[PDB]
């Protein structure tokens, strides 16, 4: 009684509203949780993580998709698409009294066969992984998996980081050094959207109050990293003063002035113009270095302290001291400039040292729309994943025309293995229909005209000939998508074959996952 | 007040109105059929297998599930026989018609062409798969009426049962000589008294007068009994009737009330038998058939209830016109005499539907079968914007058979995959049988329908899915 | 007595609990709480745990599985299904006017007469040859019961091999010996991989740790290692103080570390702590190729010892050659936040570590639930070389017997009689559950087992004829290999007559208390 | 026996539903089109595509449609 109630009508709650997540058509919308503040992403994935769902077979999705950001994360609401159509066509056999093993077995057996047609559909692999050029095909359709705005922009910007913000080497085999912290994320309302470049540098946001003095011409800067606040040594528990005669009490503040003086001079004698501090700085410091003329830096705690750790390459030293330069980092100018109307931090390196990592400005009016591209910058961390821990990512048909050459196969695959599972495998092979459904809906497409004409345009493989049309063909997204079914290869849209093959390997035990629950038993509270 | 639904919650609230009780009344399906029990407002419950009164006594709150009833009604005029396997087609469509039709945003009216393409093909399959028979021999009519009693006992008293009906069935017929064998049943009335056995019903080939005579010992024989159409009001009055009629020599006498002792003398005097008052309908009955002369013989019985008379014209020309007659039925108790009334009552029209089309479809399933493969392979040759629309209409008559299994409880697809070949490919009278369950020749087992079962409920079917089609907002609260 | 069907009527609603999930082809029901746990698995101690229940006399049932946790710990849903076919008894026979202790007396010689016959059924083995068909047929049936058929090609040389570490000539069987399970979320489910060694659960925490070593040295410490005026003068010399404290023993590992061999640091060295580490200490861990942690557990170092010989150190006064060991290969994986660390290519390792990889919680939650059910279960076969065939080859076998008695057993007429029939037809309900949950007709495959029994015990031949839910048909336990333990059924039975006779002899429902 | 209402809202208000009733009768334009389900209440409907028969039955509060 629960499967057939209490399952099917809460999942296709949000089954409706997940058609307009996916494709380069995905619509965003807008989520306000119970704490007041308002979320806009076209991303469905992002949405289940701050939405709160109630009946638990919905909240068993959701972890479908977080393992999907772990490894590819790109184009992954089709988990929840692809499970509410396998839904749809599991409801026809619920109503029948199908038995359920035989539903988990149907899709056991398609899924052996789809990993095996996923190792023929890759054409073209890329092995240079490191020019412009041949990361274009890669890069420009993940674009596509958001926001439409501006597709040259967004993929001129990741295809450019490439050489600042990745690790740069000759050859670099067994799993290259990557991180999603390679590109850091800058939000500064104001500026055309054109105006966003990449910056060999670091910028932080905060306001120096003191008499500083930007260095540019010369260069050649010091910075340390210091664990503990910038004073004398200072006891964790509370003391008690001791005043007996006049000395003790007349020398009580020229003992913690002249101790700091003599602590900060050290840091000036080795030519220190900048400093990293994760803790505070007391006031008696600043005081002093408005003669020396010495910065500080107020940034929080060390998550952010993580990426100053590649840029400047300093072991965090808890003494001051006279930190020796294996704690000493290098910054080529600091100085306080105006990029998108404000006052911030600022480190410009012209030519620059700096290890395997980068940053980029973002420029935008809107600032939730800056929410999307800090969507879209871990989609070019995810890309670069994608390529760098398999052997390779070779190239697959995208558009969601992967899976329309898949039903021809898997089809097949029922007819030829004959038995009581022969009709269940043909309503879960045509059961693939729902991609160029989902993206058709959102093109402003009338599915009833162009499906079939996507099955006669693909056929079964090719007419006589030696040669593959099929794999350079896919739906049309453009206002001329009215003529006909447009190429691929000559825009360059491509997809991965991890992409499908770890999202079809999840989605495979999520579908039986929900189909295998008998009733649900709740609580208060 | 409003009630009106827009967008997609119009076409959800329609489907969903009829789509709970097509459920409800799979049990309904089949000789191995349940019985369903009803609540009427008065807190009684009413135990029968006819769908007709099930549909009634229902309250639906979505008035489209009231088209239903309403679209019954002219399947149950119009045929009227073996509801069992007949009724329950009404609403085996739109159940198939919910999974596409907000899902690829198909607009009804598209819907609607490809329902008027599906008639056109099956009104080829009706009388493809039909076969002629002999049109006058009755033993072919006695294991047809047979066949829709098998949800009682009655097939012990089957052998009277059977030749009770089928005595008036061939005394009727004739309401044409050339272009078809049109009749009417309606004026053959069948009494139901409990107590007695059902031997003590007398049918045959002629009038029945259901009435007495003036004494129970008086004379039985009449030569030709020709047929024309307090104390002191009643023989005075009554004998200006009776006596009147001598006029033209008959031995027959009808009246509206009975004879006074007066009217004895000069009635008697004519060497026959006096007959009194004579039944109000009874009157109609011999109007069709002739002052009538020709008539062969009179008789009349006696016992304790109520008694007999016979007439018999047996000449009706010198063309001419049906007969009309009636029918007693004596059951053996109180609740099984009134039970077994509707495998009796509907046996009129079992027979009617043979004069009017001897070609005989295929029962037990074999025709939703036979039906389901000729709309599969029309489909692939389409093609078009219906190949959708019209495939899944294959796929509703599939379901009809299912229903059938699911009194068995097995599966469907091992019956229905052998189906697919022994039937299509094979013959016509393959199907399932009813008793085992399993696939046998439905002609050599003896079920089998006449064609206008099959040839009036589809084609009515089809058209009757038009008005679920055609929905788009609801009104009501009002008036009217 | 008019209170005494209310506790029957009540109890009987607690059989469609558990059974969906009872036998090889049953199914799952999900619970979830309102604190986040989603649990989707067979097992009753959970179901039964947070769920709130109506009738008190489940808390009863639930008391029955302790003693199925220790003995059998799977398969516990027999249990509850023996007392609802009883129920439906019940109320049959006791209002025939038997008196309930009757109908009970009954049930005790009806288990002594089963353990007569129980070990006549019973097929012994020999477990000192390790016979691996035996083995791979016994864990096939039991995967099958709590996990799907994917997870149970995967876990079948996993359990085989499993139970073949611990054995001895004195047939020395310590569950206590191999038990840590390794919890951690990669790749999928379904990839989970047997390992013969020993696994640590902790890495690195920084950059200089040691990526890839050899010989690896363990130094295990359990106390807190982190460690919490008349001028200012004295606030420089307190604070100053507070790292003396760390760096004195920082000295002592530089030196006796590098006491056997200083001259190349190319081998493995780990300091284990249980509290947070000192910052101060890194600096020394980097530069002398240390490895550190930071909050790491404690259970996980007497595994040490009985494989390499280690030693878990709890204060830092006590340093010896035994507390560091040895290994031949080590692989660290870096998964997360903890990186993760193996030890491979030990001499005669002992135990036997279960490493799982899955997705999220509830996925590890059915793995996690099915070994430690699992491995117990066939644990315990080894344990006792007598061998039950399973399959419900007993249920129904035992009941031919006891369906025909006369002038053998019989005592009272009619008062033991009707505990007789009750007690062959309650073990009945078991293989018409098995195939109800398998979507067949329980009386068609039964009325098939029952004919091919009387054609065996007509032709005198001894065989054993079990049921197949795959194809729907009979089989034998011997062929198909579904085989059970002798403590399994023993203690099953004897367990189900005990708390049979709870319910049976509670003569009247009494609400006495304060409102 | 009511208040009145002027500005803004009689050239709104009163138009707007207006339009939403037009819009509604907007589906039984064309043979494309669809017709509308009237029910009487006492168990029986009539649909027509007739928008004589539909606006005469339909419940109109404002005076202005």
């Amino acid at each position: 009684d629960g499967q057939i109630i209490k399952s099917i009508a809460a999942i296709r709650e949000l089954h409706q509203m997940c058609l307009t997540s996916m494709g380069p058509c995905g619509r965003n919308k807008i989520i306000v949780n119970h704490l007041g503040k308002i979320i806009i992403t076209n991303d469905a994935a992002t949405m289940l993580r701050e939405l709160d769902i109630v009946h638990p077979a919905v909240k068993v999705l959701v972890m479908a998709t977080e393992q999907q950001k772990i490894d590819m994360g790109d184009g992954t609401n089709l988990v929840m698409i692809l499970a509410g159509e396998l839904l749809n066509v599991s409801e026809k056999l619920i109503s029948m009294g199908l038995s359920a093993v035989e539903i988990i077995q149907g899709y056991n057996m398609a899924r052996k066969f789809t990993l095996k047609e996923l190792d023929e559909m890759v054409v073209g692999e890329i092995t240079d992984k490191n020019d412009k050029n041949e990361l274009l095909k890669m890069i420009k359709p993940v674009i596509s998996s958001k926001k439409y705005g501006s597709e040259d922009i967004l993929s001129e910007l990741v295809s450019e980081a490439v050489s600042h913000v990745l690790p740069v080497a000759q050859q670099a085999g067994e799993i290259p050094y990557f991180n999603v912290d390679s590109i850091r994320v800058v939000k500064i309302m104001g500026g055309s959207l054109s105006n966003s470049t990449v910056i060999k540098g670091m910028v932080f946001n905060r306001e120096p109050e003191g008499h500083v003095k930007s260095l540019s011409e010369d260069k050649k800067h010091k910075v340390a990293v210091f664990t503990c606040p910038l004073d004398i040594a200072n006891t964790e528990t509370k003391g008690t003063v001791l005043l007996h005669n006049a000395q003790e009490m007349l020398d009580f503040s020229k003992g913690e002035e002249k101790q700091i003086d003599a602590m900060m001079k050290e840091i000036a004698d080795m030519g220190v113009e900048c400093i990293v501090a994760g803790a505070g700085v007391g006031e008696l410091a600043l005081h002093y270095l408005n003669r020396y003329g010495i910065l500080v830096l107020k940034v929080p705690s060390k998550f952010e302290l993580r990426r100053l750790c590649r840029v400047c390459g300093a072991t965090p030293l808890p003494r001051l001291g006279a930190p020796t330069p294996e704690e000493l980092g290098l910054v080529e100018t600091v100085k306080t400039m105006e990029i998108g109307g404000d006052r911030v931090t600022v480190f410009k390196q012209e030519q620059g040292e700096i290890s395997r990592t980068s940053t980029i400005i973002l420029r935008g009016a809107t600032q939730n729309n800056l929410d999307d591209i800090e969507r879209a910058i871990d989609d070019g961390v995810a890309a670069v994943k994608g390529l760098m821990k398999p052997s390779g990512g070779k190239l697959l048909p995208g558009a969601g025309a992967t899976e329309i050459e898949l039903i021809s196969r898997i089809t097949k695959y029922g007819e030829r293995t004959p038995g009581l599972l022969q009709l269940a495998i043909k309503q879960f092979a045509v059961a693939f229909e729902v991609v160029p459904r989902t993206l058709a809906e959102t093109a402003g497409l009338d599915v009833n005209e162009v499906l079939p004409n996507l099955y006669a345009a693909h056929n079964v493989t090719e007419p006589g000939a030696v040669k593959t049309d099929h794999l350079y063909k896919g739906v049309d997204i453009d206002g001329e998508s009215d003529e006909g079914v447009k190429d691929i290869r000559e825009e360059n849209i491509y997809d991965m074959l991890a992409t499908k093959k770890f999202a079809i390997n999840v989605a495979t035990e999520a579908a039986t996952t929900v189909l295998s629950i008998d009733q649900i038993i709740m609580a208060k509270k | 007040s409003q009630e009106r639904t827009t967008g997609r919650q119009a076409q959800i609230s329609n489907i969903t109105a009829a789509k709970a009780v097509a459920d409800v009344i799979r049990t309904c399906l089949g000789p191995k059929a349940m019985l369903k029990m009803l609540l009427d407002p008065m807190g009684g419950l009413v135990l029968t297998n006819d769908g007709h009164a099930i549909l009634r006594e229902i309250d639906v709150a979505h008035p489209a599930a009231k088209s239903m009833l309403e679209l019954s009604r002219t399947q149950d005029e119009e045929v009227g026989d073996g509801t069992t396997t007949v009724i329950i087609l009404a609403g085996e469509i739109l159940a198939q018609c919910a999974p596409y039709l907000i899902e690829k945003n198909i607009h009804p009216v598209i819907i609607i062409q490809a329902l008027k393409k599906a008639l056109t093909d099956a009104l080829e399959v009706i009388k493809q798969v039909s076969k002629p028979v002999d049109v006058e021999n009755d033993a072919a009519m006695k294991k047809l009426i047979q066949a829709s009693i098998g949800t009682k006992y009655v097939i012990h008293w089957s052998e009277k049962m059977c030749e009770l009906a089928l005595d008036a069935v061939k005394t009727v017929r004739k309401d044409l000589g050339q272009t078809f064998e049109i009749d009417i049943k309606r004026y053959v009335r069948v009494e139901k008294i409990p107590g007695g056995d059902v031997l003590d019903s007398r049918v045959l080939k002629g009038v029945l007068l259901n009435k007495d005579v003036v004494h129970p010992k008086m004379s039985r024989h009449i030569e030709n009994p020709r047929v024309v159409l307090i104390l002191q009001i009643e023989e005075e009055q009554v004998q200006l009737m009776c006596e009147q009629i001598l006029a033209v020599r008959p031995t027959l006498v009808i009246t509206e009330k009975g004879v006074s002792d007066l009217a004895q003398h000069y009635l008697l005097k004519g060497g026959c038998s006096v007959l009194r008052r004579v039944k109000k309908s009874d009157n109609n009955r011999i109007a069709r058939v002739t002052v009538g002369t020709n008539c062969g013989l009179f008789k009349v019985e006696m016992i304790g209830d109520e008694y007999f008379s016979f007439l018999d014209n047996c000449k009706e020309p010198l063309s001419g016109l049906q007969k009309a007659c009636t029918i007693m039925l004596r059951g053996g108790s109180k609740d099984i005499l009134n039970e077994i009334d509707r495998n009796l009552q509907d046996a009129m029209a079992v027979a009617r539907n043979v004069m009017l089309s001897p070609s005989l479809s295929p029962g037990g399933g074999a025709t939703e079968m036979a039906v389901s493969v000729k709309l599969a392979e029309k489909a692939k040759q389409l093609e078009g914007i219906q190949q959708w629309p019209y495939q899944a209409v294959a796929d509703a008559m599939e379901c009809i058979p299912r229903t059938l299994i699911q009194n068995a409880g097995g599966d469907p697809i091992r019956l229905l995959s052998q189906l697919r070949a022994k039937h299509a490919q094979g013959n016509f009278t393959t199907g399932i049988d009813g008793d085992k369950g399993k696939i046998v020749d439905m002609v050599s087992y003896g079920i089998w329908e006449p064609e206008v079962i099959k040839q009036q409920s589809v084609k009515t079917a089809i058209e009757s899915a038009c008005l679920l089609l055609r929905v788009d907002d609801i009104v009501s609260g009002v008036r009217k | 007595d008019a209170a005494l069907k209310v506790n029957v009527t009540s109890a009987e609603g607690l059989q469609s609990v558990l059974e969906t999930n009872l036998g090889p082809k049953g199914t799952l029901k999900m619970l979830v709480d309102g604190a986040g746990n989603i649990k989707l698995t067979k097992d009753g101690k959970v179901l039964l745990t947070e769920m709130q229940i109506q009738s008190p006399t489940a808390v009863l049932i639930a008391r029955a599985a302790a003693a199925q946790d220790e003995i059998t710990g799977d398969g516990t849903t027999t249990v509850v299904c023996l007392v609802g076919e009883l129920l439906r008894q019940a109320h049959r026979f006791i209002q025939e006017g038997v008196h309930p202790r009757i109908i009970t007396d009954g049930f005790e010689i009806a288990r002594k007469e089963s353990m007569k016959f129980l070990d006549e059924f019973k097929i012994s083995k020999t477990n000192l040859s390790n016979d691996r068909e035996f083995l791979l047929q016994v864990a096939r049936s039991s995967l099958l019961t709590k996990v799907d058929a994917d997870l149970t090609e995967v876990l079948t040389p996993i359990v085989t091999d499993a139970v073949l570490s611990v054995y001895d000539a004195q047939a020395d069987n310590l569950d206590l010996h191999m038990v840590e399970i390794m919890q951690m979320q990669h790749l999928s489910p379904k990839d989970t991989t047997f390992i013969k060694g020993l696994v640590l659960d902790h890495g690195g925490r920084h950059p200089d740790m040691p990526t890839r070593v050899k010989n690896a040295y363990v130094l295990i410490l359990n106390v807190s290692l982190e460690y919490e005026y008349s001028s200012a003068d004295q606030r420089d010399k307190l604070a100053a103080s507070e790292r003396k404290f760390v760096d004195a023993k920082l000295k002592k590992i530089i030196d006796l570390k590098n006491e056997v061999c200083g001259m190349d640091p190319d081998k493995g060295f780990v300091i284990i702590n249980q509290k947070g580490i000192d910052p101060m200490s890194l600096d020394v861990f980097a530069k002398h190729n240390i490895l550190a942690l930071r909050r790491a557990k404690r259970r996980n170092m007497e595994r040490l010892q009985l494989v390499t010989g280690g030693e878990a150190q709890n204060s830092v006064e006590d340093l010896s050659p035994q507390i560091l060991g040895f290994s031949g290969l080590v692989y660290q994986e870096t998964i997360g936040e903890e990186k993760f660390t193996y030890v491979t290519e030990n001499t005669d390792p002992k135990s036997c570590t279960i490493l799982i990889k899955g997705s999220t919680h509830y996925a590890l939650a059915q793995t996690k639930d099915a070994v430690r059910d699992g491995l117990r279960a066939v644990a315990n076969v080894l344990k006792d070389k007598n061998i039950i065939p399973g399959a419900g080859a007993f249920y129904i076998a035992l009941s031919r017997y006891l369906r025909s008695a006369n002038m053998n057993k019989l005592g009272a007429k009619g008062k033991t009689k009707t505990g007789i029939e009750a007690f062959a037809e309650a073990l009945l309900v078991i293989p018409k559950t098995l195939v109800k949950n398998s979507g067949f007709d329980p009386l068609d495959v039964l009325a098939m087992v029952e004919d091919e029994l009387d054609d065996a015990q007509d032709s005198d031949e001894t065989r054993y004829v079990g049921v197949d839910l795959n194809i729907g048909d009979s089989c034998d336990p011997t062929i198909e290999g579904i085989w059970d333990s002798y403590r399994v059924l023993r203690n099953a039975i004897t367990g189900a007559t005990g708390i049979a006779s709870n319910l049976l002899l509670c003569d009247e429902l009494l609400r006495a208390g304060r409102s | 026996g009511g208040e009145k209402i002027s500005g803004d809202d009689i050239r709104n208000q009163n138009v707007l539903a207006t339009m939403a009733v037009a819009n509604v009768v907007k589906s039984s334009l064309g043979p494309v089109g669809l017709d509308k389900m009237l029910v009487d209440d006492i168990g029986d409907f009539t649909v027509t595509n007739d928008g004589a028969t539909i606006l005469s039955l339909l419940d109109v509060q404002h005076p202005a449609g």
